[PDB]
């Protein structure tokens, strides 16, 4: 059983924690986030999004304790006094946003622990993996990143796109959900001055690198894609509408053929299919990190197509990182 | 002097009565046989995403009385029935949703209109988006008219610019748009259109457009050339295009940018507009172009495969360019 | 085994059928609405605030086939036309909102029905019940009514307040969740000006008589109560927040005890009791008509205090229209 | 003109601002905060809840010019490091929400101004004063506070109702637009467990001194009133919900009469009354920091009754924060 550390107890790390409980592959032995352990344990219970935590939790001796299991509770801001070795942490999940590179990550294994899996794209040369992508070209290396959650709806479906019919070109947009970066009314955000406006009342640009992303995890279409975002007033999950124009000629039905194959062979559990007429809170809790919407894509002729899938960018994502864990173990 | 009477008084038709009152056009009635005047007051002088009417909205005497600007108010379930005649014979603006075809919205000639203008897209009526295709006009043969969809009067001015200048070889747009009256505030019913009547507040629901198409209409040379889709997502009021278009020049964004600044400042002054400020949709509501293109959101793989961004107030923006159209419509009369 | 027919298949009418679905003293047999089978089928598999349905659903020959038991569809307008007879239905959940008078209701019993449950206050003097107040008051009739959503919250709450400490006097406010009665932009409500005006964009204030109507379930406290209701930007739960005067001085602890006792006593199932730290998502999907807020409450002395009581509108009603429907056939 | 500084340029801060450009007793001479010059000047002018800025906006060299008024921008963390005598102020605004005592305040005083007002409530012994409640018993304190926008509403109802009718006791619950304290999905708030779930989601309980604090400046009704708050799902425009005891007999028609009189009288332009059928966005950018609402209220008999006024939380408030300066300075 592979030992497993969180840090950083936000969406991720919350969203993570909760779907380990259900792998028998996987124990989340210890957490580190900036909050008392009871404070911990609330954030765990009760979830606006994902409805009340299915099983008990405990605050004893200053450790949660979760369905009769003892989980270590720190709060060290600098990942360099976590003790990692003092629970036989195997792997840390690095869920804060902060530390996104090598140098930073790389505490953590200076703190005890063996391997990393970032739980977004690295800031400089660490290597990304995405599942139905790239998983199986994984090296060994003792830091990585499961890119994004975007990264993990676009990529999937691309290489289904492109290993079918050829990629030459294609450009993406994604309506996102609300995330913990924004804010509740007008307020400051010098980064990113229109990620500052109130995410309830608007409509909200925003840039991405997720589309040139796909190009790291498959290589083959490096500087073919790219892409940016609009932030909209849900909660959660998102939906990538991506326009490509295809190199072999393609009609709507046969892409529809094409993507039902993967999803029922080859990408089984990564990427799902539907012809229903769904919408955005339908995915709550979808656990495929791309569902094709078949019936939401449009075909201007054989050549040139938008198409259109959906993530649960919380729980898709999470459920990965622990594929990724996982994976790297193996 | 041109005289309009509004049949239909909901979102379109009370924020076209403003944008009248705003420009000194008169209204000479208000037909809606499930709003009675008093009602029509408070529907008027209150509104959630507009504001409250600067100005007063009394009722007298079965009139709707605004700015001391007394308005007839009438009650009746068909077009053919309207007291037209009675009120000097305005222009109609066609705003309930319900007669859409030529033959629908006659109903209001046989009544005494002189001209129907519909808000919506007709399977058959002519359409006419300012600053693309409004010469298209005939007086002497054209009674009713369509001033198109919202989404089409903010295509339409960007998409004339970039295939003018570049070339449009093809695109696929998408809007991301509003939630309006025809949704729902939790699941329930919409025979028509399944997602459409899950809860507009908790959901993107992806929808359904010609507003694409309808450009290869009044840019005949992009016929069959564009098409696109919507997402209907959780904002009272407030749209943007994403337009996604191979070029047949190759055209840097710069170039592009240059392109539709010019047009912006001479000949689609007042229609299209240009921004390279860090805006939200807020920042549009109550705006009057029809396409604020923004600079800075829009993204060029290469300088033949670009993704474009322009905003529209789909309220407020579109009863403006009725209201324009109305008034060049009144000034072609022979 | 008790035979429900279901009149009208909106917010109520769909999640009593779930709820009926996890009891096996009632089976839904037949739905009435103004839809096509295969239409009823998708509303049933997905809800924006529920969830998924957890189960099969199909249509065969124009019927549904829910978790491989044949529902029969029909759209009638009128409910004399129903033929209730035809699937041997013995309850009709009336839950369209139009037929709240014994006049109207009982359409359903010329139709071929034995009783009939209004999911509404009734507009004449057609009996009320609401569990926890008065279900033991059910002397045979053949048409009553279930109340509102807020006077199953309010009832339960005044009872155990009142039998401990005597309500001389109490005034309510409920913070209501959105509904279908509800406009998505500001238009047309003829009948509650207010109410016509953008539900996601405003706090708008709305009568109700569910403080009286606790006057008709409990009659000691009739003329005691009263109140109103403000609705917000929430797709379901709602609160109910009573000041009270009380004729018998109670601490804060002592208003806490009688609540707790009257949950894990009598009114169990009922009436919940909780101190964490909730909010109302954390009530989505909550059987329990009431749930007391002990930390959210507060006394200004021991004669006059606030008190709240969270409930979900759409759930917790559902399920008391079922209780309500096996009571009156026991 | 009475020359005036921003500390902080949040939502108060801005709103300020804009109310100060329609005054000619008032200049803004500077604003700081941790803010670029030309990031202020994109806040200035876009606000998703009150529109664009009227009037004109230009960071020149620069520099930020505002309807041609140079406005010096500065970016001490530390107040004390300000040098407002350097541009020549007299008050300052105290808005960052972190410096609400007389110890912190008073750091303006030594960097170079005479007065200070503190644009939320006092942390300490530092009076507060709330226009048509007690600003006539301002006698020339150097650093004072304005109170809350809550208390700005309730204060001039509740004096009203206790001039004509006395208030033996009131309970209160402010329903509430969200602010930027509140987070976009569920995040840490350590010091307040419910106000870190998602904002745009819930209906949020939350404790308030609001009610309180009319003691403060109503002496004459210390520990008679106390109260809470739900957060909820709007950007701007909150309701106070007052229940009161009256010692006299009251009609709701006196009651109307009393207000009204009061606000055509001896507190026009601070409580305002309406007959209309209004809802919250009415009242954006409202200048009044308490409207009566006549319809929305409700009395069990003619001692009992449930009083409803409205405020613009961000606009009123920041509107007697220009009157308190005013006024202090004469
Ligand atoms: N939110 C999504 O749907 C999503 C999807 C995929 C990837 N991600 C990525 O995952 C990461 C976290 O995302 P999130 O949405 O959970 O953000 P979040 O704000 O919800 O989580 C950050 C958490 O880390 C804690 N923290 C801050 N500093 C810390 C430190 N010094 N040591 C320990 N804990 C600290 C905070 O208390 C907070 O709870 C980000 O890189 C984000 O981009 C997010
Ligand atoms: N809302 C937008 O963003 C927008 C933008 C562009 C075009 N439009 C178009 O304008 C039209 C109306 O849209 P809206 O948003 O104002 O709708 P709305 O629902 O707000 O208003 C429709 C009005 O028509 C009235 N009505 C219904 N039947 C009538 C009849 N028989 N006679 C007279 N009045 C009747 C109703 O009382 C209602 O007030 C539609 O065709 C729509 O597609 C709307
Ligand atoms: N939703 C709640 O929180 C809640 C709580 C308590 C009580 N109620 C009550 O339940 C009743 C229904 O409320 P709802 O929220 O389910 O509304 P809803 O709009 O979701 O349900 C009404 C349904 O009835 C159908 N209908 C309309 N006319 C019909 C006809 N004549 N024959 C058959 N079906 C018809 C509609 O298609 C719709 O599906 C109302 O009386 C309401 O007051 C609702
Ligand atoms: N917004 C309301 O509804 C409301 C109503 C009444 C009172 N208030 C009070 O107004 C005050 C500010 O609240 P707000 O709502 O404007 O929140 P806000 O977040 O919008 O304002 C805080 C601002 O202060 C700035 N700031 C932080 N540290 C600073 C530093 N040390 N030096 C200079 N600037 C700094 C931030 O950049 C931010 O712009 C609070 O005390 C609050 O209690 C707010
Ligand atoms: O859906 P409706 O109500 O027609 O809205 C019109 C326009 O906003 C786009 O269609």
């Amino acid at each position: 059983t592979i030992k497993v550390g969180i840090n950083g107890f936000g969406r991720i790390g919350r969203i993570v924690f909760r779907a380990a409980q259900k792998r028998s592959d996987i124990e989340i032995v210890a957490i580190n986030d900036l909050l008392d352990a009871d404070y911990m344990a609330y954030m765990l219970k009760y979830d606006s999004t994902h409805g009340r935590f299915d099983g008990t939790v405990e605050v004893k001796d200053g450790h949660l304790i979760v369905n009769g299991k003892k989980i270590r509770v720190t709060a060290e801001r600098d990942p360099a006094n976590l003790k990692w070795d003092e629970v036989g942490v195997d792997v840390v999940a690095e869920a804060t946003g902060l530390f996104l590179t090598d140098e930073t990550a790389r505490k953590h294994i200076t703190a005890g622990a063996k391997k990393v899996v970032m739980t977004g794209p690295s800031k400089d040369n660490t290597p990304m993996f995405v599942k139905g992508a790239n998983f199986d070209k994984y090296a060994g290396q003792d830091i990585v990143s499961n890119a994004s959650c975007t990264t993990n709806c676009l990529a999937p479906l691309a290489k289904v796109i492109n290993d079918n019919f050829g990629i030459i070109e294609g450009l993406m947009t994604t309506v996102h959900a609300t995330t913990a970066t924004q804010k509740t009314v007008d307020g400051p955000s010098h980064k990113d001055w229109r990620g500052g406006r109130g995410a309830s009342q608007n409509i909200i640009p925003s840039s991405t690198g997720a589309a040139k992303a796909v190009g790291k995890v498959l290589p083959e279409l490096n500087g073919k894609l790219t892409g940016m975002a609009f932030r909209v007033p849900t909660p959660n999950v998102s939906v990538v509408d991506l326009t490509v124009r295809l190199e072999k000629a393609a009609t709507y039905e046969q892409i529809k053929a094409a993507v039902k194959a993967a999803a029922e062979g080859e990408m089984k559990g990564v990427l799902g299919y539907t012809e229903d007429d769904v919408v955005s809170t339908d995915f709550n809790g979808e656990v495929c990190t791309s569902v094709f919407d078949a019936k939401a894509g449009i075909a201007l002729n054989d050549n040139f197509v938008k198409l259109v899938s959906w993530y649960d960018n919380e729980t898709g994502y999470s459920n990965k990182v622990l594929d990724l864990i996982a994976h790297i173990s193996k | 002097m041109v005289k309009v009477g509004i049949n239909g008084f909901g979102r379109i038709g009370r924020l076209v009565l403003r944008v009248c009152m705003e420009k000194g056009v008169r209204v000479v009635a208000v037909n809606d046989p499930f709003i009675d005047p008093e009602y029509m007051v408070y529907m008027f002088k209150y509104d959630s995403t507009h504001g409250r009417y600067k100005g007063t909205v009394e009722h007298k005497n079965g009139r709707l009385v605004v700015d001391n600007l007394e308005i007839n108010v009438f009650q009746c379930k068909e077009p053919k029935e309207i007291p037209w005649s009675s009120v000097g014979n305005p222009y109609v603006v066609e705003a309930t949703g319900v007669y859409l075809s030529i033959e629908a919205a006659s109903g209001h000639i046989s009544s005494g209109a002189r001209r129907v203008i519909v808000t919506a897209p007709s399977p058959d009526a002519p359409m006419l988006v300012m600053g693309v295709n409004e010469k298209d006009y005939n007086p002497g043969s054209m009674t009713v008219v369509s001033n198109a969809s919202c989404t089409t009067n903010c295509l339409a001015p960007l998409a004339k610019v970039i295939h003018e200048r570049f070339g449009i070889v093809e695109g696929l747009m998408t809007t991301v748009h509003a939630y309006t009256a025809t949704q729902k505030t939790v699941d329930g019913p919409s025979k028509k259109d399944w997602r459409g009547g899950r809860g507009a507040h908790q959901n993107i629901i992806p929808s359904s457009t010609g507003a694409a198409k309808a450009v290869g209409k009044v840019i005949p040379e992009l016929n069959g050339k564009l098409t696109g889709m919507a997402f209907r997502v959780p904002t009272p009021n407030v749209s943007v295009v994403d337009l996604t278009c191979r070029l047949a020049q190759p055209a840097s964004y710069t170039a592009i940018k240059e392109a539709v600044k010019a047009a912006a400042k001479g000949p689609m002054a007042g229609i299209l507009a240009y921004t390279e400020d860090q805006v939200v949709s807020t920042d549009f509501n109550g705006d009057s172009h029809s396409s604020i293109f923004d600079a800075k959101a829009g993204i060029a793989l290469n300088d033949n495969f670009v993704k474009l961004v322009s905003w529209y107030d789909n309220e407020y923006g579109y009863s403006h360019r009725v209201v324009d159209l109305l008034r060049y419509m009144f000034s072609r009369e022979k």
